[PDB]
RNA sequence: UGUAACGGGGCUAAACCAUGCACCGAAGCUGCGGCAGCGACGCUUAUGCGUUGUUGGGUAGGGGAGCGUUCUGUAAGCCUGCGAAGGUGUGCUGUGAGGCAUGCUGGAGGUAUCAGAAGUGCGAAUGCUGACAUAAGUAACGAUAAAGCGGGUGAAAAGCCC
RNA sequence: CCCGGCGAGGGGAGUGAAAAAGAACCUGAAACCGUGUACGUACAAGCAGUGGGAGCACGCUUAGGCGUGUGACUGCGUACC
């Protein structure tokens, strides 16, 4: 019964846990985050894996809007355009091939511009 | 304990203090914190815990274990080293050495290896039913009603 | 296999005559960070470590558009919270290329984060083709 | 006041550069060939040549 | 390696003998008196008779060039524990400390 | 007491109101993984695995379930001076206390069975027994009021001594 | 045996399994420290982050995006009870 505090002290704490810093002395390196507080290091990406995306959805459809704008085809009023064929929906990632593609990539917008246009 | 109680003095006039009572079961010198009661206690049994199917082991196991043979009167005793040679009737060898008979013969010399306090006669000692190989009872039909305990 | 793209130190700089220098100025001095950023060289880094080199030319013109412009301060106090106030107005201290009325990026990219390496590597030399001072080989 | 924030850590105990030394050279010189210091010709009895204050 | 006269035991903080151990390392020994002798602190002394009683065994010793022996290092520990008193308070702050000195010197060569 | 009412920078229409349209889009329902509770099904039933319904933040209370530094016991029983083992950081493993191993090591030791419940699972008792990482080069350094050399000697003299 | 202050401590011998048993006699981490392999770096912001990743002291690979940590850019925030 006699405990004198041990074995499974030290080891919620680190063992294998690969971070050599932390936090420095009287927050950390002396005992105190061992127990309470040792969880926080996740807690910045525990939601945001999601909320992140926001940032860079910009990047892939650059290579369809940064010429493209000159030509009028402009991103969001060109869409409702487009939208009107049923099997074209999925335009968000698959358009990024037009940042190597553009020589014969020019071709795309004619296959129905009598009326699109 | 001798420590000097109780307490001795007014903690104040440091504006850090918290503590001073020296005993107090917690600090130093001392002790068991709890009472310091003598936990005496005998942990009673009831008469039909006996009479009491505890006896019928010798069912559950049935092929190994009960090894009905022939009464005690056939050891040496001077030279209890020999028995081993004997108690190829069992089997047994040197296994766990019992019989559990009823009556006073030179048998007592089967514990010089430790083994248990060997018992005997009558009582069977409840901690001897469970859960050895050879729970030897090997003596004749002195088991009829009540006797069963024997 | 990664959709990022850093450093990229830069990779896109597209060396640019910004003539639209007062004649459609608050216009495009609201989006000389979405350029030095983005809408043409967008296809890499559109938020992060970049950097860019836009050509100057003129600086006392910022044409501006409203009763704000002989009435509108801008205030420093460098010091000791400066006690004794200033109070000249922008097409009177648009006259010197100073450090407020001019850069425009001062107020879009507004703390100094992402913006401490990038202070005038637009060179902010004014006087036309007489001042030609920015990139020998050959700018748009 | 009593002690009542961090301690001698980084900022504290980085402190060095005005606790400095001069790294000063010295002269060979045969003439005192170890009762010597770096230009000062005997530490003790004035030498130079012959009999200059205490010196031979 | 080849020498560690370590000595013991001063008065001083460990601080006071850590000033002026960083300057003799590597390109100086054929001469590592001067340095230390003109800079007469009961720190540098320690460190200058630390430096002589082990290069003087070195020559000697293994059998090694007085001249090449670099000096590759030059460390500094304390300790164990030494106390008296001193009753300003007689009975707070009255207990002065003495943390010792020894360099472990470790010479090595070019 | 630094212009400081959207967070800015004020935008002459980019707006302000009405009418069209598709992009952004919290943890908010979707992709499709795993599944504790109280229910319904196909059957099984010592009972359980999936389907189907209600649905999965948890200090007041009542349910009802995992494991240890080792003591008292599983066991002259098999294990080890051919190492039985920590501080440690090989490799994956549980829904978890943490391990079955292990990696580099130590130099005597174990419970993968279940019987056992109480010196009973610690960093916050304004710490305590003995401490000191800490307050810097931490006295007013012992009032500020005294000193001048030539030496004799020596393992080293502001002092010893002439 | 060898140096130094007719000293302290070590560098090899050595009774010795051992001096990581050497008489500040415990086979043995803890508060705090010194020289260093490389980092970040004398325009600092906001529990000093886990992300997302350039290439760097070093290491394996008939080339195969990995085994390694201070942590340029900045994103997310307020870890307590």
């Amino acid at each position: 019964a006699r405990v004198k505090r041990g074995v499974i002290a030290r080891a919620r704490h680190k063992k294998i846990l690969k971070q050599a810093k932390g936090y420095y002395g009287a927050r950390s390196r002396v005992y105190r985050v061992a127990f309470q507080a040792v969880i926080k290091a996740g807690q910045y990406a525990y939601r945001d894996r999601r909320q992140r995306k926001r940032q860079f959805r910009q990047l892939w459809i650059a290579r369809i809007n940064a010429a493209a704008r000159q030509n009028g085809i402009s991103y969001s009023k060109f869409i409702n355009g487009l939208k009107k064929a049923s099997v074209e929906i999925d335009r968000k990632i698959l358009a990024d091939i037009a940042v190597f593609d553009k020589v014969a990539f020019t071709a795309l917008v004619e296959k129905a511009k009598a009326a699109l246009a | 304990v001798t420590g000097s109680g109780k307490k001795p003095w007014r903690q104040k006039g440091t504006g850090r203090a918290r503590s001073g009572s020296i005993k107090s079961p917690i600090w130093r010198s001392g002790g068991v914190t709890f009472a310091a009661r003598p936990q005496d206690h005998s942990q009673k049994v009831n008469k039909k815990m006996y009479r009491g199917a505890l006896k019928s082991i010798l069912s559950e196991l049935v092929r190994q274990d009960r090894l009905i043979v022939v009464e005690k009167f056939s050891v040496e005793a001077p030279k209890t080293k020999l028995l081993a040679q004997k108690l190829k009737d069992m089997a047994l060898e040197d296994v766990l050495i019992i019989t559990g008979e009823l009556d006073e013969n030179l048998f007592l010399a089967a514990r010089n290896l430790h083994k248990v306090d060997v018992r005997d006669a009558t009582g069977i000692d409840p901690v001897s039913l469970i859960a050895f190989d050879k729970v030897v009872m090997t003596a004749d039909a002195v088991k009829q009603v009540e006797e069963m305990l024997a | 296999m990664k959709t990022f793209t850093a450093k990229p130190e830069t990779v896109k700089r597209d060396w640019y005559v910004v003539d639209a220098t007062g004649k459609t100025l608050g216009r495009l001095a609201t989006e000389l960070a979405r350029r030095l950023r983005g809408k043409h060289k967008a296809e890499y880094t559109p938020h992060v470590d970049t950097g860019d080199y836009i050509i100057v030319l003129n600086a006392d013109k910022v044409a501006v558009t409203g009763n704000k412009r002989t009435d509108k301060v801008y205030y420093h106090h460098t010091g000791h919270i400066g006690g004794i106030k200033q109070a000249t107005f922008e097409e009177m201290i648009a006259r010197r290329p100073e450090r407020v009325i001019e850069i425009a990026v001062k107020g879009m990219l507004p703390k100094g984060p992402l913006g401490r390496a990038m202070f005038r590597k637009l060179k902010v030399y004014a006087g036309n083709e007489h001042n030609h001072a920015a990139q020998q080989p050959q700018v748009l | 006041a009593v002690q009542q924030n961090k301690p001698t850590r980084s900022k504290r105990g980085m402190r060095r550069s005005h606790d400095a030394l001069t790294a000063v050279t010295s002269l060979s010189v045969d003439k005192t060939s170890g009762e010597k210091h770096l230009r000062h010709h005997i530490t003790a009895d004035g030498y130079y040549r012959g009999r200059k204050v205490i010196a031979k | 390696m080849e020498t560690i006269a370590k000595h013991r035991h001063a008065r001083s903080s460990a601080q006071k003998v850590r000033l002026v151990a960083d300057l003799i390392r590597g390109k100086k020994v054929s001469q590592a008196l001067d340095i230390l002798t003109y800079t007469n602190k009961k720190a540098a002394v320690l460190v200058k008779k630390v430096l002589e009683s082990a290069i003087a065994n070195a020559e000697h010793n293994d059998g090694a060039d007085i001249d090449d022996l670099k000096v590759t290092k030059i460390f500094v520990d304390e300790g164990p524990s030494m106390k008296r008193i001193m009753p300003r308070a007689k009975g707070r702050a009255d207990r002065i400390l003495k943390r010792t000195s020894h360099i472990t010197v470790v010479v090595s060569d070019r």
